[PDB]
C-alpha cells in the first residue's frame, strides 16, 4: 500500500533471460570449476497437467507447470546474505 | 584434505573476494563428534598424550579461612579484606556465572594484612 | 603451582562439542566453548590469512587467546560447585548439603590447607577423591577454563 516503486527479486526459471544451462555464460562468479554449498549457481518441468485414471472422480492427480522444491525451504532467505554466488534477477 | 590455501578474486572490486580454505568444512554433518564419543558406529579414533605440568598441588580453603580468622579480628574486618583480596583482578569473582568462574592472579599475599577498624 | 607451566598449543584441537548448524539458530543448546571458535567465511577480503590474526590454529580449530597463557601467572582461584564429589547430590535439600560440607571441611582439613588425602590422585599423590572428583573428557564443551 506504500510503495512508490515495484522490485522483483526472484529465482523462478524463464526471467531475466536465465535458463538451466547459460548459468556458467551468466553469473562470472561460478566461472571457476565448482570444486561450495549445493544452492551454489542452482525448474520448467512440462506444461499443466491433470492426471485421473481412477473410476473416482473425487480424487485425482495433479502436476503443477512448475518445480516445487519444498525441502530447500530456506533457498531465498539464505540467498539474500549473499552466502554463495548464483543466479539474481532484479526488475524495476 | 583438499589443496592448499586459496584466494581467488577475478571481480574488479577487491572489498569482496573468494575464499579456499585449506581443508573441508562439512557443517551439514555437526553431529560428528558427540555421536562418535559414544561409539554408535565404528570409525577413525586418534588420541595423543601430552605433557604440560609436573609435580604436586597444594589447594587452601577460603571458609576455613573465614572461621579461623573472625575469632581474633572480627568479623567486618575479615570479611572486607578477604573480599579485597577476592577482587583483585579488577572483576568479581562471585558475579561471575558458576559455569565460567575461573582466573588467575600475579603474585598475591595469602591471607591479607586485617586492619584493626574500630566499630 | 609448584612452578609456573603454562599452555604451550596456540590452538585446542577438541572434536567431542557439536559445531554450529547451517541455520542462524543453534537447534542443540548452547556450547560455552564456542565462544573461542573461528567461523569460516565465504567471502573474504584481499590478502586475508590466519597467520596475521588468529596465529598458527588451523581454521575449524579452537583458538586461545592470550590473556589465557602467561608465563607470570601463579595462583588459580574459582568459586564453584561444579568440581563436586558425588555426596552433593543437587535433589537434596540446601539445608543437607550445607550441613554435610561443613562436617567434611573440618575432618580433611589441617589449618587451613587441605590434607592431600582429598584431591584427586592426579592432582597429587595420594589422593582418594574424597572431597574433589575427576575431571571427564566430555566436561570440556561447557567448562574451557577448567581444562585449560
Ligand atoms: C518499497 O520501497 C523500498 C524503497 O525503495 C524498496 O526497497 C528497495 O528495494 C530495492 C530493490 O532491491 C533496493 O535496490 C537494490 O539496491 C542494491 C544495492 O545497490 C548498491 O550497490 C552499490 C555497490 O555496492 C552501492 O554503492 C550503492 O549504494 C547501491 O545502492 C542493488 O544491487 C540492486 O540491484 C542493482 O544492481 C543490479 C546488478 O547487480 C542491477 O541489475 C539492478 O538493476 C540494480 O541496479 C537494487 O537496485 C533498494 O536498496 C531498497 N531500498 C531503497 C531505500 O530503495 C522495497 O523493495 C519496496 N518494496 C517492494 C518493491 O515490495
Ligand atoms: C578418578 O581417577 C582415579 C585415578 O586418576 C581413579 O583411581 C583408579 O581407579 C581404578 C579402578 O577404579 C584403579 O584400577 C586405579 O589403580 C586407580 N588409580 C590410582 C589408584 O592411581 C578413580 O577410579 C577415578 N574415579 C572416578 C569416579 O572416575
Ligand atoms: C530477454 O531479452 C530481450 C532483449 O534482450 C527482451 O526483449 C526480453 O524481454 C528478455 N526476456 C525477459 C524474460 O526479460
Ligand atoms: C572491584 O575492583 C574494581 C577495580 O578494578 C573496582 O572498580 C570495583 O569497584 C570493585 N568492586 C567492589 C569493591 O565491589
Ligand atoms: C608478566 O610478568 C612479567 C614479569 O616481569 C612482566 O614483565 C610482564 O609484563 C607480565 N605480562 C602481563 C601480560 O602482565
Ligand atoms: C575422619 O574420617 C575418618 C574416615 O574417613 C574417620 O575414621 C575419622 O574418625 C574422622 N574423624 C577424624 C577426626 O579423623
Amino acid at each position: 500500500l506504500l510503495n512508490k516503486t515495484y522490485y522483483t527479486f526472484s529465482l523462478w526459471e524463464g526471467d531475466c533471460n536465465i535458463t538451466r544451462y547459460n548459468v556458467n555464460e551468466t553469473v562470472p562468479e561460478c566461472k571457476d570449476f565448482p570444486h561450495d554449498h549445493p544452492y551454489s549457481c542452482r525448474y520448467r518441468e512440462g506444461k499443466e497437467e491433470v492426471k485421473c485414471l481412477t473410476s473416482d472422480h473425487t480424487r485425482c492427480l495433479y502436476y503443477p507447470e512448475y518445480s516445487n522444491p519444498e525441502a530447500l525451504f530456506d533457498f531465498g532467505f539464505l540467498s539474500y546474505m549473499r552466502n554463495f554466488p548464483g543466479p539474481q534477477c532484479i526488475e524495476s | 584434505r583438499e589443496g592448499k590455501e586459496e584466494v581467488k578474486c577475478l571481480t574488479s572490486d577487491h572489498t569482496r573476494c573468494l575464499y579456499y580454505p585449506e581443508y573441508s568444512n562439512p557443517e551439514a554433518l555437526f553431529d560428528f563428534g558427540f555421536l562418535s564419543y559414544m561409539r554408535n558406529f565404528p570409525g577413525p579414533q586418534c588420541i595423543e598424550s601430552t605433557s604440560i605440568r609436573q609435580q604436586d598441588y597444594e589447594v587452601y580453603s577460603i571458609y576455613q579461612e573465614c572461621k579461623l580468622a573472625s575469632k581474633t579480628y572480627g568479623i567486618d574486618s575479615v570479611l572486607f579484606s578477604l573480599k579485597n583480596f577476592l577482587n583483585y583482578t579488577g572483576k568479581p569473582v562471585n558475579e561471575m556465572p558458576n559455569a565460567r568462574a575461573f582466573v588467575g592472579l600475579i603474585d598475591p599475599k595469602f591471607p591479607p594484612t586485617y586492619p584493626n577498624i574500630t566499630r | 603451582y609448584k612452578t609456573p607451566q603454562p599452555w604451550p598449543n596456540e590452538g585446542l584441537i577438541a572434536d567431542q562439542c557439536p559445531l554450529p548448524g547451517l541455520a542462524d539458530v543453534s537447534f542443540y543448546p548452547y556450547q560455552a566453548i564456542w565462544d573461542y571458535y573461528a567461523k569460516i567465511e565465504n567471502i573474504r577480503p584481499a590478502n586475508w590469512t590466519s597467520s596475521k590474526l588468529y596465529g598458527k590454529a588451523r581454521m575449524g580449530s579452537y583458538y586461545i587467546p592470550k590473556r589465557l597463557r602467561n608465563i607470570n601467572n601463579t595462583h588459580i582461584l574459582f568459586c564453584s560447585d561444579v568440581l563436586y564429589s558425588k555426596w552433593y547430590n543437587l535433589q537434596n535439600s540446601i539445608l543437607q548439603n550445607e550441613n554435610e560440607l561443613t562436617k567434611r571441611l573440618s575432618n580433611l582439613t589441617i589449618g587451613n590447607k587441605l590434607k592431600n588425602r582429598a584431591l584427586p590422585y592426579e592432582w597429587a599423590k595420594g589422593g582418594l577423591n574424597r572431597l574433589f572428583r575427576n575431571i571427564s573428557v566430555l566436561d570440556v564443551c561447557s567448562r574451557p577454563e577448567m581444562v585449560l
